C-alpha cells in the first residue's frame, strides 16, 4: 500500500530505461528478474572494479543532474583517493519542471539500485545511500520496500553472491529545501545538518561524507550504469550520436497535447519533443518560448537545437516547458524568480540579497507599483546576484530572467 | 516533555537505522510532524537528547527546513503547488476551489484544524499540473467537483 501518486505519462523509443517504467505502476524484483534484471549486477562482479570504470569511461556517459559531468573520470577521481569511500544517489529532484527522476524510482526501483551496487562495487564503496525529497513520500516507500526484496535475494547485505563484496543502502529524505539538490549541500544534510553548500573545491570525490571520498551522481545516471555492464560500453555508444550516446529522459510538461517523460537519443531536436513526441502545442498554438527548467530560457527561433549536452545544445537536465504565445513572459519570470528567492541558503551575501530583492523588486514590475528606481534596481540585483557565491544557485539565479529580457524585450516594455 | 511509547519507540527505530545516530534527525522530525500534526517547540529538547546533539542543532535544523511547521497544527496538509508550470496551468483554479470547498487561503488552517493550505514550489509533477498535496497523497487538479470528492476521503 502506497501512497497516491499521479500516472505521469510515459514514452519511449529506446526501451532501456523506460521499458518497465513506461507503465504507471510498481513493478517488483520478480517482475524486473525476469526481464533479465541483476544479471548485468553478476556480470559486474566477476570484472574488477577498475574494469567496470572503464566500461563507464568508456561509454561516454555523462551526468544527469545537469552538470553533465563525465561519470567514468568522476568515479576514477574517487579511487585515487584513499578509502573508505561512499556512494550516493542523488533523489532531490526539485527543479521546476523536472520529474524524469521519480519515474524510475517510482517504477522501477531495481533498475535504481541495480545501478548503485555496481556503482558502489566499482569505487569500493561499502556504504551506499538515498538522498531523496522528503516531497516524494511514495518513492521513499517504495524504495525501502525494494531495498527489502534486493536484500531476501542476496543482492545486498555482506558478501553479495559470493563475491567478497559487502554493501548496504540507507534512505534518507530531504525536507524541503531545493539546495539539498547540490552535492555538498545533500552531504551536510546527511550529516544531520542544515543543508548549507561547502566551499569547492575540495570535491565531494577527495572529500565528502565524514571527509571521506564520496561519489555523488543523479538518478538517471546511475539507471544507465546496468544497461552498460550488459549491453557492454560499444554496444551503449551505438545508442544515439557518438558525441553524446545513450538514452536520455526528457520530462515535457506546459502547453503540449502529451506531457510526460520521453525516453529519445541526444540528437533529437527540441522542436520534435514538442511536435513529434508531445504531441505539438495545445491549441495548436505558436510556441512563445521554453524554460529549461529554472536554469535557461529559449525563443521559438531556437527550436532546432539537439537535445544533448554540446554548446549550442538544450542542455541541462533536458527539462522542457513550453509557453505559448497567450502566456505573459513577466509573470513567468515572476514565478521563476520567486523560485530562487524561496530556495537560496543565505550563506552568500549577493545570492542572499539578490535572490530576495529580484524577486520583489520584479512583484513591483508585474503590479504596477514599480518605481524609475525600482526598475533600474531590479536590473542591476539580476546581474550581481552571482558575485561571491559558492554554488551553482547563485550564479544561474539571474541567468533565465537576463535571456527574457534579451529575448523578448517587446513584452517587458509594456510593464514599463 | 515525554513522547508517546509508541512514537518513541519510531523515532528511536530511525536513529539505530544509519551509523551515526545525528543521521536521523530529518526521519526523526517527519514522524513528529506527522504524529502530532506539527512539530511541538517543547518536543525537541527530547529529540535532541535521543539525537545526542545540542537543542541549538535541532532548534537550527527545524527553521532551515520547510516542510516541517512549529506554529499551526494540522491534521491534513494541502500542499498547493506555486511555482511557475502549474501556474501556467492553472493553481488559481486550484486555490478557488480550496476556497469554496473549505472556505480557507493558502497559509491558514480550518477552525476545524483538520485542514491546513501550504503553498510550495515544485512537486515533481508538472505535467500533471496543477498538482496538489493532501499530506502524503499526491493528486492532480481537474474541478471543484472533483476536489470536493477527494477531499470528502479525508475525514
Ligand atoms: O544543476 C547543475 C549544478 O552543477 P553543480 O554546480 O552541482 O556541479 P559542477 O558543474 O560544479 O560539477 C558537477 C559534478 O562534477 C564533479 N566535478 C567537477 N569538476 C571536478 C573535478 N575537477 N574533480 C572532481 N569532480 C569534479 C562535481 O563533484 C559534481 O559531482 C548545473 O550545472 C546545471 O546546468
Ligand atoms: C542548487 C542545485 C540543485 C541541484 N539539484 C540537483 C538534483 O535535484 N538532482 C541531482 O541529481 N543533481 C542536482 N544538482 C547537481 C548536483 O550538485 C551534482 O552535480 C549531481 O548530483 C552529480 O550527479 P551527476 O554527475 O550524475 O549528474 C544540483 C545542483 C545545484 C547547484
Ligand atoms: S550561492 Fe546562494 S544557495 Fe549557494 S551557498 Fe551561496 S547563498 Fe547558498
Ligand atoms: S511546477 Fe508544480 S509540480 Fe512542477
Ligand atoms: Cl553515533
Ligand atoms: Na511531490
Amino acid at each position: 500500500s502506497y501512497p497516491a501518486i499521479p500516472r505521469i505519462y510515459a514514452e519511449t523509443t529506446l526501451n532501456m530505461l523506460l521499458k518497465r517504467a513506461k507503465k504507471p505502476r510498481v513493478h517488483s524484483i520478480d517482475e524486473y528478474l525476469k526481464d533479465g534484471g541483476y544479471q548485468a549486477l553478476e556480470k559486474a562482479l566477476n570484472m574488477s572494479p577498475e574494469e567496470i570504470i572503464d566500461w563507464v569511461d568508456k561509454s561516454t556517459l555523462r551526468g544527469r543532474g545537469g552538470a553533465g559531468f563525465p561519470t567514468g573520470k568522476k568515479w576514477k577521481f574517487a579511487v585515487q583517493n584513499p578509502g573508505p569511500r561512499y556512494f550516493i544517489c542523488n533523489a532531490d529532484e526539485s527543479e521546476p519542471g523536472t520529474f524524469k527522476d521519480r519515474i524510475i524510482i517510482e517504477r522501477d526501483p531495481h533498475l535504481l539500485i541495480e545501478g548503485i551496487i555496481i556503482s558502489s562495487y566499482a569505487i569500493g564503496a561499502n556504504e551506499a545511500y538515498i538522498y531523496i525529497r522528503g516531497e516524494y513520500p511514495a518513492g521513499y516507500y517504495i524504495l525501502r520496500d525494494a531495498i527489502e526484496e534486493a536484500k531476501k535475494k542476496g543482492f545486498l547485505g555482506k558478501n553479495i553472491l559470493g563475491s567478497g563484496f559487502d554493501l548496504e543502502i540507507y534512505v534518507a529524505r530531504g525536507a524541503g529545501a531545493y539546495i539539498c539538490g547540490e552535492e555538498t549541500a545533500l552531504i551536510e544534510s546527511l550529516e544531520g545538518k542544515r543543508g548549507h553548500p561547502r566551499l569547492k573545491p575540495p570535491y565531494p570525490v577527495q572529500k565528502g561524507l565524514w571527509g571521506k571520498p564520496t561519489v555523488v551522481n543523479n538518478v538517471e545516471t546511475i539507471a544507465n550504469v546496468p544497461f552498460i555492464i550488459s549491453m557492454g560500453w560499444e554496444e551503449y555508444r551505438y545508442i544515439g550520436p557518438s558525441d553524446y550516446a545513450g538514452p536520455k529522459l526528457f520530462p515535457v510538461s506546459g502547453k503540449v497535447k502529451k506531457p510526460g517523460v520521453y525516453e529519445l537519443p541526444m540528437n533529437t531536436t527540441l522542436r520534435e519533443v514538442i511536435f513529434k513526441y508531445a504531441g505539438g502545442t495545445l491549441g495548436n498554438k505558436k510556441v512563445k518560448a521554453v524554460f529549461s527548467g529554472a536554469l535557461d530560457c529559449f525563443s521559438s527561433e531556437e527550436l532546432d537545437i539537439p537535445m544533448d549536452y554540446s554548446p549550442l545544445g538544450f542542455g541541462g537536465t533536458g527539462t522542457v516547458i513550453v509557453l505559448t504565445e497567450e502566456d505573459d513572459i513577466v509573470e513567468a519570470a515572476l514565478k521563476i524568480a520567486e523560485f530562487y528567492e524561496h530556495e537560496t541558503c543565505g550563506q552568500c551575501t549577493p545570492c542572499r540579497v539578490g535572490c530576495y530583492e529580484q524577486a520583489n523588486l520584479l512583484e513591483k514590475i508585474y503590479k504596477g507599483e514599480a518605481t524609475e528606481q525600482d526598475w533600474e534596481g531590479f536590473d542591476f540585483v539580476n546581474r550581481n546576484i552571482q558575485p561571491t557565491s559558492i554554488c551553482g544557485l547563485g550564479a544561474v539565479a539571474g541567468r533565465l530572467i537576463r535571456q527574457t529580457l534579451e529575448k523578448f524585450p517587446e513584452e517587458w516594455e509594456k510593464y514599463r | 516533555f515525554e513522547f508517546p511509547e509508541e512514537l518513541k519507540t519510531k523515532l528511536q527505530e530511525h536513529i539505530n537505522y544509519f551509523p551515526k545516530k545525528r543521521q536521523a534527525i530529518l526521519l526523526c522530525l517527519h514522524e513528529i510532524q506527522n504524529y502530532y500534526g506539527y512539530i511541538p517547540p517543547e518536543s525537541l529538547k527530547p529529540l535532541a537528547d535521543m539525537l545526542e546533539l545540542p537543542l541549538n542543532h535541532v532548534e537550527g535544523v527545524v527553521a532551515f527546513y520547510d516542510m516541517f511547521d512549529r506554529e499551526d497544527k494540522a491534521k491534513y496538509r494541502i500542499r498547493v503547488c506555486v511555482s511557475i508550470v502549474c501556474h501556467l496551468m492553472g493553481t488559481n483554479k486550484l486555490l478557488k476551489a480550496l476556497e469554496n470547498i473549505l472556505g480557507i487561503k493558502p497559509g491558514e488552517v480550518t477552525p476545524d484544524g483538520k485542514f491546513k493550505i501550504v503553498p510550495v514550489q515544485c512537486l515533481g509533477a508538472c505535467s500533471e499540473a496543477p498538482m496538489f498535496m493532501v499530506n502524503d497523497d499526491e493528486y492532480k487538479f481537474e474541478s471543484e467537483v472533483q476536489l470536493n470528492e477527494i477531499l470528502s476521503r479525508y475525514t
